[PDB]
């Protein structure tokens, strides 16, 4: 009985982990294209600085 | 050339003019082929003026005749029911505006000295917005949240509730409304008028339109002037509301005006003016002394967030100004929650002296009832159960149907039944069937107690033990 | 015989004047433009060359036209001081704008000046003690220090600034100069009025606090020099009165922002994410000035904006340096509920030391950071697998974390309005006290939320005692 | 489209294919007339360049000029000031799936991503 | 004439472009006729762009400008030390004049391949993480890099304050002048450093060079390089000397801003392309000189701040590039107690055990593979997951050893403290004792030593190598304290 | 290659690589003072490509019978087929044989990306 | 090396430490030079400087010579340009790690990412 609890449990727990890092993913994902855009910005704000010369 | 001049070069909506020796800054010039426009940059031997308008109109050696006066609009009661595109020219195919005077676009915010503490409501008729975020006539209120969550919907909701006293005398009670669609499609802005027209709400309220397609010059104009109008309000003793929808699209219209101007770009691109821009919009809205006639405007600036990024440059600048900020979310508008207010950043930071007593007694603690709710739902044990029972069936109660402005006068016995627990005894999903019959009840079974709440606004204990039996003779059948 | 020129340019809050004469404006003086809506003073930014002079505006330049005439002042603008400048509002030009009249001040002094000279700076560590517990706890104030408020948009620092002058103000015995540097008009008028509802201002006789506001409607230049403008009258109740002073910035981040907005115009090019290349050394000019001196004692806080919530961004990054004791407010920590959402770990303070404070104290903070900083180090553990998978000792020291967190919170007086809880102040020595108690475990049986907006150790037993109904 | 409407009733279709390559072409006539970029290096006057071909599509007392636009979305990040500019005037979307199509739905129309303005 | 003078053109910004001044020579003094002084940086084909050295509201158009003849220098002699001075050389103590042995350009050429030698004797800093782990040689460049409150200047700080111990002695082949370079600080921190120098008595070898944040863009540009050659005098009359500077991220900022403001096309996030120019010819000019150049050495310590911890940046990329050791200072390390908070990871130097003292070296032998094995044996236990015995032996070392690193402030441990506590932790006998109570075992430890077996701390410090004999008998020490 | 295709025959063409061909305009375009653009390339270079690879073709019947067959080759940096360049190129191309590199390290040789590859008009003319 | 290659005959070693170096040095210039920086700052003729250099060195028909030459990684990015333009030139890549470092593993050889042409 133990070692049936024991399994079953295992597969919550590794439901849950797999539900939170899916939420973690998208989190990231936004970050990280948010992230994306504000370096392609200030990589050319540089470039427009440097031609105003 | 000092009176006239001649346009030298034309390009990116900027046009550049030899003479006009006698122009003021920031003075209307009259374009040859009749468009208009302002003289921003005043450099020796040219002038810089920007087009209100498609630069195809004007073209080089074209003759450009000076206005004498600082951009201006028109004012006084003749614009309500109208609807004017910035600069105040009537585009709703009726007769021209009649005005009690022009004011100019950018006049400056009041100072401190005029104003009071904003003290009085502006009674919205949503449960969760009059209940746990209210707004003080006079406030600065953000509303803010992703595309296609409700945004409009609690503006205009709040434009169309006023009906119950706009139809009487009290001047002192009235509020009169102007919205102001920026970046807006055309349709969109015929449409929310129809809408307008068919609730009878239009007799009372102001429309000013800069919609998409419009010249980024008047996209950045059309707050200012729009605030112009309403200022009349304010300064003759009236009450106005002022809706920007939205100032991200007036953002990015000025990120357009300022780039062609070639002034370097900031911080994600927009300039290191943006902040002066809203700030000087807003700061407009207030409400003056007793001296001054006890006017005011009140502003509900809309904001268009990516992703729910309220960290963003210019949600944040514009928090920065207004006085709270009501976040709708879109976790939450799908999923049904409607409108969605996320009342974990929902603040509002001049909210709580403005709420009749009655509603403030009944909605005693709740900002933080549901704030302790989320810790609860965040993760049975029988105290939590209570809790969570209470936070379900009580985020139940505060949904609420587009077009359908609760009276206070009816919003208070809900919150009252919701707190002192009586919708225990109530299934969650029926808790909208539940208000459909208790308020019946209520309108046709001792109409006394509305009576009471609509003229005395607060509850005695008598009154507050009537609503509980009464409330209790309801829950039991 | 006046100096006189005439306008060139305008564009936004640059004017450029021309002098037909060779007896040009120094840089920095004050001219005078008679615009019928009264005078407007602009500020000497420049010299172009071929007797062209390039100016920042005080006030709106609509109006202007090319070929204005305008006069020099002879000197740079020149602010009221004295005694009779307490209980009065002034504008950046110093002129009175509550209507109350004129200032019959014996003296009138220039906003621009040198620091203090290396051989005047005076150093002392004392503790100024706040009433806040996160703050007399983990970075302690200091008296004649300089303390910083950094926080994004909507996270608590004015209410912060104000539950500060709520309780350092009236129990100290020297004169408050508080600077609206680009603040929200309505925030000056409620301090306006709660200070003459706290007795700090009084009409009828005397006053001690003076008030400099230039709010964030005002035209940028404006709102770079108001803060000079605090400053000059701060530096002549400290050397010349010999009064200890306080200074209150409510916000300094607007005196570098504006510098940029007029920076673009002035013909510069821009620096990273376009701030002005002067923003280090004209923040110092102005920060450097606020120190204390051997003729006096200033104390100064000073609220520090962060824009997009970025406290990498290149103003905070580089107001960082200047500073004594800095409380950064988090909006992840105010999102929790947790107010005043002082970052427990990121705030800092020099006094903050086992020979300042004894070692009693250090032991018990170094103890808290311990244990919140291994909190945050378990998140991404505890959010992806759930506390069940802590080790015991972990897991009892996220318990203990958690509880610390919450503990940390405390409602102010002023924020009754959003609390519904009348306000507490904590004494130091029962803040110390109370969180040795709990690191100490004798309070782990207590929930979680015993300790939510509650003043001292004694105050989770009675709430306790009130949950357990 | 607009002379079929203005001038003889019928509601038509202006199907465009694909829009995110009519904002690069503009982005790229931006650049090469010297104007400085926009964020994420596309060009200012994006707005109001948008909206002067967008406004144009829509009813009149005699007809519509309905419009069906294939919409391309880079690295699939809706937050993109492209697809936000095009989604900010869109009534409708209407996904198709691949995954869709391997069930042998056809013709494939995800019935949930898919959504409406006027489903009301 | 337009030869040996000038006429202001247009002046702002505390720039000045100047029309003649035809001889004037790059980099040259100027002397304007209101008296501020500047420096010559532009020289183009009818104009000067002239640096102002103060406030420039004192200068106007058309002033008369008199070219000095002079390149920009500073006097340097041994009557420096004690005082405290500006970017230029002038006292700004109050405490009087300044006794100068001669002047010395502010930039001059490095020492060439020819004249220098091995990093051959140690800066012994006094604390046990740096001197243990990453040692640093006289003569050596290492950069202190990490972000803002951090320990940075504790650590400089701490490595001038532990020379006394040798200052005071009579071998001047021992001693160590200390040099400090304050850029871009307020006024009151510096006021607190010569207040912290005097409380523990230090500054009687240490100069103070200071160019705080009010100070104009060029001063705050030229202090390093006027440091050095304050420095370069010691080093070259055969004195060991050491420059911190504090800190050389803010001379970029204010390289910048004169750059800038000079109209020179910017670089990479708006520095200038010379921006790798200035902190190399900067830091190149320590050195150890060989025997025929007098012995003498210059060691530097650059210190760097790193925003939200990017160590990827501009600047901390060129300054780590360019200096031989790095030492990281980590936010999260100092929070859980680690203090100084030096990333052993990260940190490396370059000169490596050649610059350790012997007896140390001996010691802390595998300190380092124990705290490599520890990185990643902690890192793997962290997920919750058990492990054999031997990983725990591995934590369970490493745990005690990382507490044993953690050091008081302002209190340096001399190499005869630092050897026994290395010592216990490497070879054992000091594993069994609770992790709470290991402040006070160390504490306790050195004050037995200090009088049980006075002999062997007598004898690590004068021969400085350990025998055998002394080997066996701190074994014997070790068992015999701990077993109390 | 197009005059083999205009005059009937078949023809293949290899670009190796794309990318540093699309660099070398850059080098062109910025000492020629031409407006930059994101990550410095000029507005043109999608024109660029698109006007080079536009000219693969088959031909029909009646205009000869010849094709040119065209395999640009482009160098991801880290796998970012976001990349600028790339994702020009992913446009206007047909297809796209991917290539990744830990299956290379893991021996599969020529590592060939199966899910990633595509080939939209291919699979018409692949042989029965 | 060129004129030992060319005239001499001999087969020749020429290392070069760190080349890197030459390509930064050249984008320090080249602000001052009035071009416009290209990606992240490197000048424009950065490829073309690196073929001008490295070309050079190669075994004619005449000589031999053999190149070892360091390159210096920024923050330890591979795909900073400079690296990235500089593999290009090499028949055999001996990619350092920082990871195989902190393992205490020396020489530190990244031997996944460490390739050769004769590998075969
Ligand atoms: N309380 C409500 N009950 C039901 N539907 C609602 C409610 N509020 C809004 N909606 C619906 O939500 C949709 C979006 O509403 P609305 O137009 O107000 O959003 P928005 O945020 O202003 O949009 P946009 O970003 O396009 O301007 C519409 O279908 C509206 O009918
Ligand atoms: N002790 C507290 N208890 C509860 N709420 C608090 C407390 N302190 C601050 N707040 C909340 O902080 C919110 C914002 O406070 P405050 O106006 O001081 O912000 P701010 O960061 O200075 O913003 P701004 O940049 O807009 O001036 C208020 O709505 C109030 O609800
Ligand atoms: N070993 C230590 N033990 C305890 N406290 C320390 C230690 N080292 C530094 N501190 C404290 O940490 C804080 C920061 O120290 P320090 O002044 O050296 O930092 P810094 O990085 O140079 O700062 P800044 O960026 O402000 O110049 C000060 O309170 C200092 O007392
Ligand atoms: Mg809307
Ligand atoms: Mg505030
Ligand atoms: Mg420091």
């Amino acid at each position: 009985q133990g070692y049936a609890a024991e399994i079953s449990a295992r597969r919550n727990a590794m439901d849950n982990a797999s539900k939170n890092a899916g939420d973690m993913i998208n989190r990231y994902s936004i970050l990280y294209n948010r992230t994306r855009q504000a370096v392609i910005t200030n990589e050319l704000v540089d470039i427009i600085t440097g031609a105003s010369s | 050339l000092n009176e006239t001049g001649r346009v030298l070069a034309v390009g990116d909506g900027i046009a550049r003019v030899f003479g006009l020796n006698n122009i003021q800054a920031e003075e209307l010039v009259e374009f040859s082929s009749g468009v208009k426009g302002m003289a921003l940059n005043l450099e020796p031997g040219q002038v810089g003026i920007v087009l209100f308008g498609s630069d195809r109109l004007v073209k080089e050696g074209e003759l450009v005749k000076r206005t004498g006066n600082i951009v201006d609009v028109p004012v006084g009661p003749g614009l309500l029911g109208r609807v004017v595109d910035a600069l105040g020219n009537p585009i709703d195919g009726k007769g021209p505006i009649d005005a009690a005077g022009r004011s100019r676009a950018q006049v400056k915010a009041p100072g401190i000295l005029p104003r009071r503490s904003v003290h009085e409501p502006v009674q919205t008729g949503l449960k969760a917005v009059d209940a746990l975020v209210p707004i003080g006539r006079g406030q600065r209120e953000l509303i803010i949240g992703d595309r296609q969550t409700g945004k409009t919907a609690v503006a205009l909701d709040t434009i169309l509730n006023q009906k119950r006293w706009n139809n009487g005398s009290d001047e002192s009670k009235k509020l009169y409304c102007v919205y102001v669609a920026v970046g807006q499609k055309r349709s969109t802005v015929a449409q929310l008028v129809q809408t307008l027209e068919q609730h009878d709400a239009m007799k009372y309220s102001i429309i000013v339109a800069a919609t998409a397609s419009e010249a980024a010059p008047l996209q950045y104009l059309a707050p200012f002037t729009a605030a112009s109008i309403g200022e009349w309000f304010r300064d003759n003793g009236k009450h106005a509301l002022i809706v920007y929808d939205d100032l991200s699209k007036q953002a990015v219209a000025y990120r357009q005006l300022s780039l062609l101007l070639r002034r370097p770009p900031g911080r994600e691109a927009y300039p290191g003016d943006v902040f002066y821009l809203h700030s000087r919009l807003l700061e407009r809205a207030a409400k003056l002394s007793e001296k001054e006639g006890s006017g005011s405007l009140t502003a509900l600036p809309v904001i268009e967030t990516q992703g729910g990024d309220v960290s963003a440059y210019i949600p944040t600048n514009v928090i920065s100004i207004t006085d709270g900020q009501i976040f709708l979310e879109a976790e939450l508008f799908y999923k049904g929650i409607r409108p969605a207010i996320n009342v974990g950043l929902s603040v509002s930071r001049v909210g709580s002296a403005a709420q009749v007593k009655a509603l403030k007694q009944v909605a005693g603690s709740l900002k933080l009832f549901l704030a302790q709710y989320r810790e609860v739902a965040a993760f049975l044990d029988a105290s939590t159960k209570q809790t969570l029972v209470r936070g379900e069936r009580l985020t139940q109660l505060l949904k609420q149907n587009q077009y359908s402005p609760l009276a206070t006068e009816e919003q208070v016995p809900l919150i009252y039944a919701g707190v002192n627990g009586h919708l225990d005894g109530i299934e969650l999903s029926r808790i909208g069937e539940f208000e459909s019959s208790f308020l019946s009840y209520l309108k046709s079974n001792h109409n006394e107690l509305l009576t009471e709440i609509r003229e005395k606004g607060e509850l005695s204990k008598e009154l507050l033990a009537s609503l509980k039996s009464a409330t209790e003779s309801f829950v039991a059948t | 015989t006046p100096i006189t020129g005439k306008v060139t340019a305008v564009i936004g809050a640059i004017v450029d004047v021309h002098f037909e004469q060779s007896e040009l404006p120094a840089i920095l003086n004050a001219l005078e433009i008679k615009t019928p809506q009264g005078k407007l003073v602009l500020e000497v930014a420049q010299h172009l060359g071929e007797n062209t002079v390039r100016t920042i505006a005080m006030d709106g330049t609509e109006g202007l036209v090319r070929g204005e005439k305008v006069l020099d002042t002879g000197g740079p603008i020149s602010v009221p001081v004295g005694r009779e400048t307490l209980g009065r509002i002034i504008n950046v030009i110093g002129e009175p704008i509550d209507e109350r009249g004129p200032i019959k001040s014996k003296l009138r002094k220039p906003i621009h000046a040198d620091p203090p000279s290396f051989a005047e700076q005076s150093t002392s560590a004392e503790i100024l003690e706040t009433g806040i517990k996160v703050v007399d706890l983990l970075a302690p104030y200091a008296r004649g220090g300089k303390i910083g408020l950094f926080g994004g948009a909507g996270v608590g620092k004015t209410v912060f600034i104000q539950e500060l002058i709520n309780n350092i103000a009236k129990a100290h015995g020297g004169f408050s100069v508080f600077t609206g540097v680009g603040e929200r008009t309505r925030e000056g008028n409620d301090l306006y009025r709660e200070m003459k509802e706290t007795g700090v201002i009084n009409l009828e006789g005397e006053s001690k606090v003076a008030l400099v506001f230039g709010q964030m409607n005002e035209p940028p230049g404006a709102r770079a020099r108001v803060a000079l403008t605090g400053l000059t009258i701060a530096e002549y109740f400290r050397d010349e009165e010999g009064q200890d002073v306080l200074l209150f910035i409510d916000n300094i981040f607007r005196f570098t922002q504006a510098g940029s907005e007029v920076s673009a115009l002035l013909g510069r090019i821009p620096s990273a994410v376009g701030y002005q290349p002067t923003l280090a050394t004209d923040m110092g000019l102005l920060q450097e000035r606020i120190t204390t001196t051997k003729k006096g004692s200033v104390t100064s806080v000073q609220a520090v904006y962060v824009p997009a919530d970025d406290l990498t961004d290149p103003a905070p990054a580089t107001t960082f340096a200047h500073l004594d004791a800095t409380t950064v407010l988090s909006r992840g920590i105010s999102e929790l509920g947790i107010y005043p959402a002082v970052d427990p770990l990121d705030s800092k303070s020099r006094l903050l030391d086992a020979a300042v404070v004894g070692q009693e104290h250090y032991d018990v903070a170094s103890k808290v950071q311990e244990t919140l900083q291994t909190y945050k180090s378990l998140q991404d553990i505890i959010a992806i697998l759930g506390m069940d998978e802590l080790s015991e000792q972990d897991k009892l020291t996220v318990e203990r974390a958690r509880k610390i967190q919450r503990f940390l919170s405390q409602p102010f007086a002023v924020a009754e309005v959003f609390t519904g809880i009348p306000g507490k102040l904590v004494r130091l020595k029962d803040t110390v006290a109370s969180f040795k108690a709990v690191l100490e475990g004798k309070y782990d049986n207590i929930p979680e939320h015993a300790f939510y907006m509650v003043g001292g150790i004694e105050d989770v037993v009675a709430k306790a005692e009130k949950l357990a109904a």
